[PDB]
RNA sequence: UUUGCUCCACACAAUAUAGAUGGAUACGAAUAAGGCGUCCUUGUGGCGUCGCUGAACCAUAGCAGGCUAGCAACGGUGCACUUGGCGGAAAGGCCUUGGGUGCUUGCUGGCGAAUUGCAAUGUCAUUUUGCGUGGGGAUAAAUCAUUUGUAUACGACUUAGA
RNA sequence: AACUGGCGAUGCGGGAUGAACCGAACGUAGAGUUAAGGUGCCGGAAUACACGCUCAUCAGACACCACAAAAGGUGUUAGUU
């Protein structure tokens, strides 16, 4: 829907005198805003415990920025989702350099190819993919291939106005 | 023994192709392909262009056929190192089409009195075309 | 000395329908080939002369002219409109017209 | 630059042609169209004639002719598409309508002009490749638009003829290109070369 | 409410109008074939309704009923003069006909 | 799932010379010549050195492969025609009524008398698809010899020639006669 | 049936613009292309070449274009004659001989301009008709009323009539 | 039958069409600005741009609002075990 960050929503569900400072538990949200990063943080918090949104307290937040982003990677993705019929789990594999890109392409794939809508989809895990043997997906193996170099058939252009003076060629 | 094939082959791709960045902030700068990302995007860097170690939609960059060698998976010192092996921009400079862009550019660089001189140089140039072609 | 034009041409489109009903004082004006809206701030205020040659004469000529100027843009490509002493007869749709270079900032 | 615009119609789109072509004449635009037998649609040859039979049954009851009418000229077949893409019934809209000509083939008054095409409406371009299409005067003559072979011969004669005119032309203009290729190194060409050339 | 039955009805539909139709002399909608492998040949001829009578002649279709027999025949007889050839027109052969 | 470079890789022998006009091939064999419109495949055709030619599709598709394999099959069929050429032998069946079979001539049209077609006073007559070239299979009842250069030159001729004797009107899952096939072969046999 | 009617030159009036105001400036084929050079046996051969813009090209000074001189050159132009060929799809246009004429802002002269006064288009296409000059040609056909029947409510069809 | 909201009694902007639906209610006006609702043509306003599905011998093109199932299909696509 938009771009997301690598947040860090740290929460300590409210201190008592019996327990001052329960133990500052974080989540690493991938959200646009810290706001709905926290709303979804709590949305996973009631899943965790007998809590609700006023029942506790959030320590902190850090969009986890990247001191070395220049290393292109591969990625492993586990999914909890609800379809129109079958709510399931998945695993697929995405080459990227950031995880949020795999989110965007993920929901173009699932919104487009399984018509999956986000408000009942919960991504389990990205254990990113490191080596050549770490790959199930043949389409990822197609980029585990070697030295694909080739011409481009059927190049197109755009007309200046609406015409040419000519029926042109689709040479590259 | 013929098996003569005519066409269906044009500008190739590679990792390490200095390409013409056909749009964007470069909109015509040049960048070696560091890496392929997918069929839609590749990792590139034009350090000669100064443009970073970065990606672009392959439908949003255009090719050169102007290959050069590149150790894949390398940082910018190695990249512009290979550009130092590949001082090569002289050669799409040797493409007349970039020089045609310089031509329509320099067409867009006239004063009106200079342009009046262009008229009278059609008159005297083309007068000498009409004495190169008066009787001849 | 061979091409005696010194203005900007243009073609009357219509008056604006918001969706349905025309705005029969507020036009739709065709610019002479500009889709780049960024040029316009100098041009805003340049006049418009519509020559029409009726066989009836006025105090001076049979060549009588309705005028305008450039105000501000519209749409996804920067389309401007005009200012009428006399509005058009809801008929001028695709008529050519003059657009000038004065009042010049230069 | 052309008040009347000479256009060849070889292998193009139809509704995407005629919706913005329907936008064209609104400006007072005057266009002549030649070779009106050379058009294709994304969609197979099979179903479409049958669809014309599906349209073909529509008429007013108590006089079965006076309803919609049915014709075989591929230009007017094209105006069946175009009519619902225009406002074809005013002094305004009809005044726009009256500024257009379409021709099956290229008449000898029109051999003397050049021919242009539109890439947006070009059939090979807006094409997810793997689609079928239809030859226009083929399907028209197959329902009975019988007059195809006459101008099929005539356009052979005159494309032959302007090809000979072209042999004169291209064979001539090389000798022109030699004839002032010899004009290399004039200092005025150095100057104007430095001025934009 | 379909009527009661099905039945053949009247008339034929490749003939209309039944107005006072075209002219005193009638139209022609097809012609015998030109063959330029052949000499100068023509298409038809015109006559005048002169009379009709009953005329005797044979019949010899084998297997049929009056094989090796004669009948009488209600014939019709035309008037025929010779006619004078005076003109020729070329017809430029157009993509409209 | 869009396999990234699809192709057919066909060895060329040396009795043959072709010429691919940018998709359009000029096939020449020791028997004769073929061509094909191959401007319905959109490949780059690929001579290497008179001993293999590929096709080339950058990133071919799934059903594109489902036809693109047998692209090679039908090409090699054309090789066997343009070099070697097919030569089938068919069958005839009657049981009670002796069907006369003849390549009767109608002006080189080469029809076929089919007489006593189960008591029929009606006669069948089958013209010869030319190109595929037919002699009577001598010394064998109810056979004949076709010899062409496409597998449908001879099996389309055998297909609709097979469709000559589509016999009706009886309990034909019991009543079994007609033009059948025996054999498929080669113009140069052992080639 | 004004010497009527109707063609050529006029001038003058009338006379309207669905929208002038440097130039619409011609092969064919192909698109997983060929194009055009280039060379050669001429081939589905040899070399280039080219994209990625027509942003092409032509054309470009003067009273919307002024008068007026002198230079190299020997153009290029119209004009209206003259020569030849071609065009049916709607050809109705295309190309070709010869004469003259104008210019040349390709090189050097003399001029010349205002006051529309600070904006006020400050007015340059055909549109048709009339008339009049002074150059032509032509010397009708219908109806009604009579008559035919095959033609018909009537209209309307079809014959004849010095 | 128990709650809220409109017509009635009330017009304007979106649903081709619509008593009770989407926006928003009513002095005369004018300068800037939008909802509802949209920007192939009519049609104002982008044949704007990005990622994918699909090819339909019966696609598809929607609150209001003006409609199919059981059962299937080596059709496709992708995965899951």
């Amino acid at each position: 829907m938009a771009h997301f960050k690598e947040y860090q929503v740290i929460g300590r569900r409210l201190p008592t005198e019996s327990v001052p400072e329960p133990k500052l538990f974080r989540m690493r949200i991938f959200a646009s805003n810290e706001v709905i990063a926290k709303s979804r943080y709590w949305y996973f918090l009631q899943k965790l415990h007998k809590v609700k949104k006023a029942s506790g307290e959030i320590v902190s937040i850090n969009q986890i920025n990247e001191a070395h982003p220049t290393k292109v990677k591969n990625f492993g993705v586990w999914v909890r989702y609800d379809s129109r019929s079958g709510t399931h789990n998945m695993y697929k594999e995405i080459r990227d350099v950031s995880r949020v890109a795999a989110v965007e392409t993920l929901y173009q794939d699932m919104a487009a190819r399984h018509r999956a809508r986000f408000r009942s989809i919960h991504i389990l895990k990205v254990a990113e993919i490191e080596k050549t043997a770490d790959v199930k997906r043949q389409y990822v193996k197609q980029f585990l291939t070697k030295d694909l170099k080739f011409p481009l058939p059927h190049r197109v252009q755009k007309s200046t106005k609406t015409f040419s003076y000519k029926r042109p060629s689709t040479f590259y | 023994t013929d098996s003569i094939v005519k066409a269906s082959n044009w500008r190739l791709v590679e990792v390490g192709r200095v390409v013409l960045i056909k749009k964007g902030q470069s909109a015509g700068k040049l960048a070696a392909i560091v890496e392929i990302i997918d069929q839609k995007k590749v990792l590139i860097d034009g350090p000669k262009a100064g443009v970073p170690r970065q990606a672009i939609n392959l439908g949003q960059v255009v090719l050169t056929p102007l290959t050069f060698a590149l150790p894949r998976g390398a940082r910018t010192a190695t990249v512009s190192k290979k550009w130092a092996a590949a001082a090569v921009c002289e050669k799409w400079a040797a493409s007349s089409w970039a020089k045609k862009i310089a031509q329509r550019e320099r067409r867009a660089a006239l004063t009106d009195f200079e342009r009046f001189q262009v008229m009278v140089l059609r008159k005297q140039k083309r007068y000498t075309v009409k004495k190169a072609l008066a009787k001849a | 000395a061979e091409s005696h034009r010194l203005y900007v041409k243009g073609k009357h489109l219509s008056y604006q329908r918001s969706k349905r009903v025309n705005n029969p004082n507020v036009s739709l004006i065709k610019i002479e080939g500009v889709a780049t809206p960024q040029d316009a701030q100098f041009y805003l205020g340049k006049r418009i002369a519509y020559v029409y040659r009726a066989s009836k004469e006025v105090r001076g000529s049979k060549i009588r002219v309705m005028w305008g100027k450039v105000t501000r843009t519209h749409g996804n490509s920067g389309v401007v409109r005009a200012t009428f002493r006399n509005n058009l007869p809801a008929k001028t749709f695709g008529a050519s017209v003059r657009i000038f270079l004065y009042p010049s900032n230069i | 630059v052309e008040p009347v615009v000479v256009i060849d119609g070889k292998g193009h789109l139809v509704g995407r042609l005629a919706s913005v072509v329907a936008k064209q004449l609104l400006n007072g635009q005057k266009i002549v169209v030649v070779r009106a037998e050379e058009l294709n649609i994304s969609g197979e040859f099979f179903r479409n004639k049958l669809k014309y039979h599906d349209f073909l049954r529509k008429a007013t009851a108590f006089n079965k002719t006076r309803g919609p009418f049915h014709f075989r000229a591929p230009s007017r077949i094209f105006y069946k598409a175009l009519r619902g893409m225009v406002s074809h019934k005013t002094a305004r809209g009809k005044a726009a309508l009256e500024r257009l000509k379409v021709f099956e083939g290229i008449p000898p008054p029109y051999d003397k002009k050049k021919r242009v095409v539109v890439p947006q409406a070009l059939r090979v371009l807006r094409l997810k490749p793997g689609r079928k299409y239809t030859t226009l005067g083929k399907l028209s003559t197959s329902v009975g638009w019988k007059y195809e072979d006459v101008v099929a011969k005539l356009e052979a004669k005159r494309k032959v003829s302007s090809a000979e005119y072209y042999a004169k032309k291209r064979a001539f203009t090389k000798k022109v290109a030699s004839a002032n290729a010899t004009a290399a190194e004039s200092d005025v060409a150095k100057q104007l070369a430095a001025l934009g050339y | 409410s379909h009527r009661k039955y099905e039945a053949p009805r009247h008339g034929h539909l490749g003939f209309l109008p039944r107005k006072r139709a075209a002219s005193i002399r009638a139209r022609v909608k097809a012609f015998p074939k030109d063959d330029r492998s052949k000499p100068v040949a023509l298409t038809s001829f015109l006559g005048y309704k002169a009379g009709m009578t009953t005329i005797v002649r044979d019949l010899d279709r084998p297997g049929s009923k009056f094989h090796k027999r004669e009948v009488v025949e209600a014939v019709t007889v035309v008037d025929t003069p010779p006619v004078v050839v005076v003109g020729v027109v070329g017809y430029v052969e157009t993509p409209r006909g | 799932m869009k396999y990234i470079q699809t192709e057919q890789q066909i060895e060329v022998p040396e009795g043959v010379t072709v010429s691919i006009k940018s998709r359009i091939v000029k096939v020449v064999g020791p028997r004769g010549t073929l061509t094909k419109n191959l401007k319905h495949i959109d490949v780059t055709f690929t001579k290497v050195n008179n001993q293999l030619i590929k096709v080339a599709v950058h990133n071919g598709g799934r059903k594109h492969v489902a036809a693109l394999r047998t692209v090679k099959s039908l090409v090699d069929n054309m090789i066997t025609g343009v070099t070697k050429g097919y030569k089938y032998k068919m069958r005839y069946v009657y049981a009670h009524f002796p069907i006369n079979v003849n390549i009767v001539e109608k002006d080189g049209a080469k029809f076929i008398e089919v007489r006593n077609f189960l008591g029929d006073k009606k006669i069948r007559n089958v013209p010869v698809r030319d190109g595929v070239t037919i002699e009577f299979s001598t010394n064998v009842k109810d056979e004949i010899v076709l010899s062409g250069n496409s597998v449908e030159d001879v099996s389309q001729n055998a297909a609709d020639l097979q469709q000559i004797c589509r016999v009706r009107n009886k309990d034909i899952r019991k009543f079994l006669d007609g033009i059948y096939v025996s054999h498929k072969g080669f113009i140069t046999e052992d080639l």
